[PDB]
């Protein structure tokens, strides 16, 4: 029902805040105010189906995107930070920057393959795929980044770890495929 | 047919990033120019880079705008909602990246007028994030067809 | 039906730790120096220990995918346990993770302090590792009973 | 026909930005003038730039205001809601940028009476964010037609 | 239904007050803080607050106008606009004050050092309030559309 | 059938109190803090608090008025306005105090240093309360519209 | 029917206590903190707390009164006012204390330095409690309107 | 339903917390002072022994309510019960929160000046009555568990 | 009917554990921290923890008792009390520990300096646990009333 | 007919695993100082048993009761488990740190945690009895 239009507001109602973060009680009153709504209480009213679709696929890339843009983020200083001390061999440290982004390309891959009201399994089971590779990316951007920001100032003995954090991208992408593998096309 | 909030959502977040990108870029920019007045026209790169992301969401919004309609298919905007968030959040990430590196670049290029090219490169390497989201929504837009 | 969420829940939770095993490890792996040394082996041990953490959820996700069907029985509701199944496996891997680095970041350094202690941290790490092993076991049991 | 909250929403946020823009701009402005009394008329640029964004939402609101009506089409305001948020949030970003750079500019131009043109340029480059949102809502407004 | 938007009629005087207050305060703090150094600037330094308080008058007008329009029955449409009305003025005011005070301290702090920039300090402030004016304009328009009334 | 808005009748005395309190405190802190240096300024420095407490009297009036109007039955319309009434006065007061106290410390702290600005410190404060007055005016008007009563 | 507002009957003694406590504490902290310097001021410095505790007595009265009025059945109207009653007194008290204690420390800290301002410190405090009095007055009135009772 | 019995817990619950919280910040200084003066121990025990008293209240409160619960009940019966606990409990929770604060001051002060102790007692003696009120409240409330549908 | 209150049967051992843990920790921290200075006080300094752990035993008893009473069917009344039971013991315990540990560090830290106050440190602790005892008593009574059972 | 409480099964090992995790965490940061970690894990060890036992009982069918029994039976372990770690963790740092100075008194620092890790034991005890009682339903 109406609950449709809210979650979008809910989702958006969040990202703004987390954005303005980069620029507590309110939780509890929700919980108690919720904790009562259950008990009152005498009869139960329970979850049920809606259409969904996209919200995963777009959330997938986006959630993934930041993972990159948050990866080059922590490194982007660190390279330049090394920088003026020894500006050359910036690019020898560049190999780090490339991974930090490629984990975004994972999930652009998603964006396509996910091209496509009974047996909702197509749509419904579509979603959690989007989120899973997305967050798997999201942190996959972290790991490569933090190593990189160390890699910059810190040779290849590093890069073992950076790639030891690369495969998270793949495995991150693999299951998103599998989890989508059985999914028929909706109208 | 409420997903049109997406049509806003794109220009919304994308703006934020660009802003946020512009700021922490600009702060050092003016902060560096006092030491070296020359680097201004050079140090403008991040912001002019940064603002680009805005143009995306504009395109995104504009495209979605055409597609809204009093009636619609419930399917029509979801994708629309998906469209904006894609571009927008990506942008919001894009900016978050741009600005951070932005300060580093101008702060660095001050000290060593060499790494500037690198500072460009990383930035040149930053925006493609936005490009992806743009690509995403466009594809998503392309699928506004078949329309019930 | 929705239990398919657990399929996600596996590595998004699993990889999470598996990352913070790697990163927290490597940040210490910078020092002390001497890139020559023949190991180059112990230095990876924490990572790969943390590495297979990611493997865990994968297996979990793998099993939970396959048993999952686009057009197969579920909704009465068969697959429901599978939700637990992944999330079951998950936090252990996570639980493992927050341990790994927490030992690792000091652990790698400790080699520079007392290389004769190199056996010791391992003894801690192996327990620090085993956490995931349990969950997985629990996980596989579930889907094993998953029908 | 409740979306009229949007018609407020525009002037609301847009104001906030302008305010927030004005403030952190002004703080340095007066803070700099004590050192150099001359730069006042120059240092007024950010605020006079900043306030511009307000004018947008005003236009936005004004336009939406015409369109409200006791009855309406549920479609009519959504776009209206979309309209305000678009302009407003964008503005809220716009200001959020303006002020930050605002202090830098006046603080910088104090030290080096050169970068002011740059400080202008970045600011000149800031507002277009607002312009976009304005453009967005206008388009959105334009689609208040077809009206059931 | 139940014509509840009158919370707006409060909402205007509410937030608008807050700003004015918040404006008054951080304005006043420096004002008294400066006067100890220069007792003369008092009558000059009163500008921000007297500027600040103006915004209050708006919401008062806003509320007053809405007040006339409430009624036991109403049209559900009637207050929405009313709600819109207050928020418009109020939030704008809340912004307006938040601006006024900040610049407020700067102005008096500055005018202390240099008894020149005072005119500028005025100008920026003179340039601040129009924010409130807009919201006022908004609600007024909104008020004007309380007509047609089902 | 709820006639529940009477929470407003409380809401006024509630927030209004808070402000007055909050006003009183940060006013008083400096007051006693200054008197140790100058014991004379006490009777002078009492101005903010005695000013501050005034706002309380408002909500009292507000509550009292609303109290008369409650009734076991009522019109759902009746209290909304009532709710509007309190919030108006109360929040305004809550702002009013928030202003009073801040300036309050400044005034006594300043008047300590320069026994001149006191008049200014009064003036700003004299200029502060009208915020409360507005809310009072608002609710009163709102109260006045409790008539027509279904 | 609910007749659940009796939570108010608690609500009064509840918050009112909190204030008194909170009032007592920050009052007491300095009290004992000052006595080490001057052992004499004890009996004097007891004023805030003995003042503070007074507010408690109110809610007690408030609760007690409401208690009489509860009843297994009731009118839904009956407690709302009851709820209104407590909140009124209680929150006001909660404000009252929050004032008392703050000034409380100042007074004893000040009276230590200058054994003059203590009368002022009393006065401000004497001027603090009336906040509570108002809430008390409010609920009492509210109580008085528990009549007509369906 | 007759669920208000959560109150019967609620009293001993919060009241405990206060007493605890009271005990702690009281005790911290107590042991902290004794190192300087070992004598004041038996004196410095006053706050805690004062503090713990509040606990006894909720116990009484709970005990009384406990008698009144019953498998069936009147929905009215526990509300008051809920009211009962909260009254005592929150009050206690306040009571403790007062006791401890003054508690440290008293022992810290009495250390320096072995005079103000009587005052430190007095304020504390003046603190608990808060709890007494809540107790009185619930008791009254309990007394009204009668008439019972 | 749900018969879901068995969450209580957990709730007791749950919180009670937490306290004991939390009690154990801040007790232990100083314990080992003191022993380095004086190795002797170990067997003495074990008092708080061995005291602390006692509270755990309670909830165990509490849970155990409730466990007997659960049943596939039940009376909705049956567990409420059960829920009440755990919370009573558990929260009390959670308080109990929160006390134990705090005093715990003080005691061992103090007894280090002065090997005299330990009896006092014991006494206060001896005086701490009775909190838990109460909750235990509460639930037991509550348990006792699981009878009459529809 | 939900049979939902099986979320309990995981819920046991979830906080459980966390316990030793954080437990071992503050433990590690020679041959003596492993003992806390050595003591630490058994909570996790306890965790598996619970989820295990619960699993076998769970079943595609059930009656909503035993689920509830299953539910929180883990919480008994898990909540305690997390606590147990939190206990161990603070301890796990202390005993080693002090032992640095004096390598004698660890006998207590081994005993304190020894009194500590029985916290978990209560959970299983609590837990087991629940499964011991999870039968007889209908």
């Amino acid at each position: 029902m109406n609950k449709e239009s809210k979650d979008d507001d809910m989702s958006l109602g969040k990202f703004s805040f987390s954005h303005f973060l980069y620029y507590v009680y309110g939780l509890y009153k929700l919980f108690t105010g919720h904790g009562s709504d259950i008990n009152f209480g005498k009869f139960l009213l329970r979850t049920s189906p809606y259409m969904w679709a996209n919200l995963g696929i777009a959330l997938c890339v986006g959630l993934s995107v930041v993972g990159a843009a948050w990866g080059i983020f922590i490194t982007g200083s660190s390279m330049i930070g090394a920088g003026v001390r020894a500006p050359r061999i910036t690019t020898k440290n560049l190999i780090s920057i490339i991974f930090c982004e490629v984990v975004a390309i994972y999930g652009l891959i998603i964006a396509i393959v996910f091209s496509s009201k009974s047996n909702l399994y197509t749509g419904y089971s579509l979603f959690w795929a989007g989120i899973t590779v997305g967050a798997s990316n999201l942190i996959c951007g972290i790991a490569v980044g933090i190593t990189g920001a160390t890699a910059a100032i810190s040779f290849v003995k590093i890069l073992v770890i950076e790639i030891f954090g690369s495969i998270l991208g793949l495995l991150g992408l693999i299951v998103g495929l599998l989890m989508a593998g059985k999914a028929s096309e909706f109208q | 047919f409420f997903g049109a909030i997406g049509c806003a959502s794109a220009i919304i977040f994308t703006s934020l990033g660009a802003a946020y990108g512009t700021a922490k870029s600009g702060v050092g920019i003016c902060a560096t120019c006092v030491l070296r007045p020359d680097l201004l026209f050079k140090n403008i790169v991040p912001v002019i880079m940064a603002g680009i992301i805005a143009i995306y969401g504009l395109v995104v919004s504009v495209l979605v705008c055409y597609s809204l309609g009093q009636k619609q298919a419930l399917y029509t905007g979801f994708i629309q909602l998906g469209a904006g968030l894609s571009v927008g959040l990506s942008g919001l990430a894009a900016g978050f990246a741009i600005g951070i590196v932005g300060d580093a670049g101008v702060r660095g290029s001050s000290q060593q007028p060499r790494l500037f090219v690198g500072m460009i490169l990383i930035l040149i390497f930053a925006e493609v994030l936005g490009l992806y989201g743009l690509i995403v929504a466009l594809l998503l837009n392309s699928r506004a067809t078949q329309d019930v | 039906f929705f239990g398919f969420a657990g399929c996600a829940a596996a590595m998004v939770l699993s990889c999470l730790g598996a990352a913070i095993g790697t990163a927290k490890s490597g940040i210490g792996i910078a020092g002390i120096g001497t890139f020559k040394p023949e190991l180059i082996m112990k230095s990876l041990i924490p990572v790969v220990m943390s590495g297979i953490l990611a493997i865990y959820g994968l297996v979990v996700a793998v099993l939970i995918a396959g048993n999952l069907s686009p057009t197969e029985d579920y909704t009465l509701f068969n697959g429901f346990m599978h939700l637990s199944c992944g999330l079951c496996v998950g936090f252990a891997c996570l639980s493992s993770g927050y341990a790994i680095g927490m030992v690792g970041d000091v652990g790698v350094r400790k080699y520079m302090h007392q290389p004769r202690l190199f056996v010791g941290i391992v003894l801690i790490l192996i327990f620090s590792e085993v956490l995931g092993l349990y969950g997985m076991i629990v996980a596989l049991i579930l889907n094993t009973r998953g029908s």
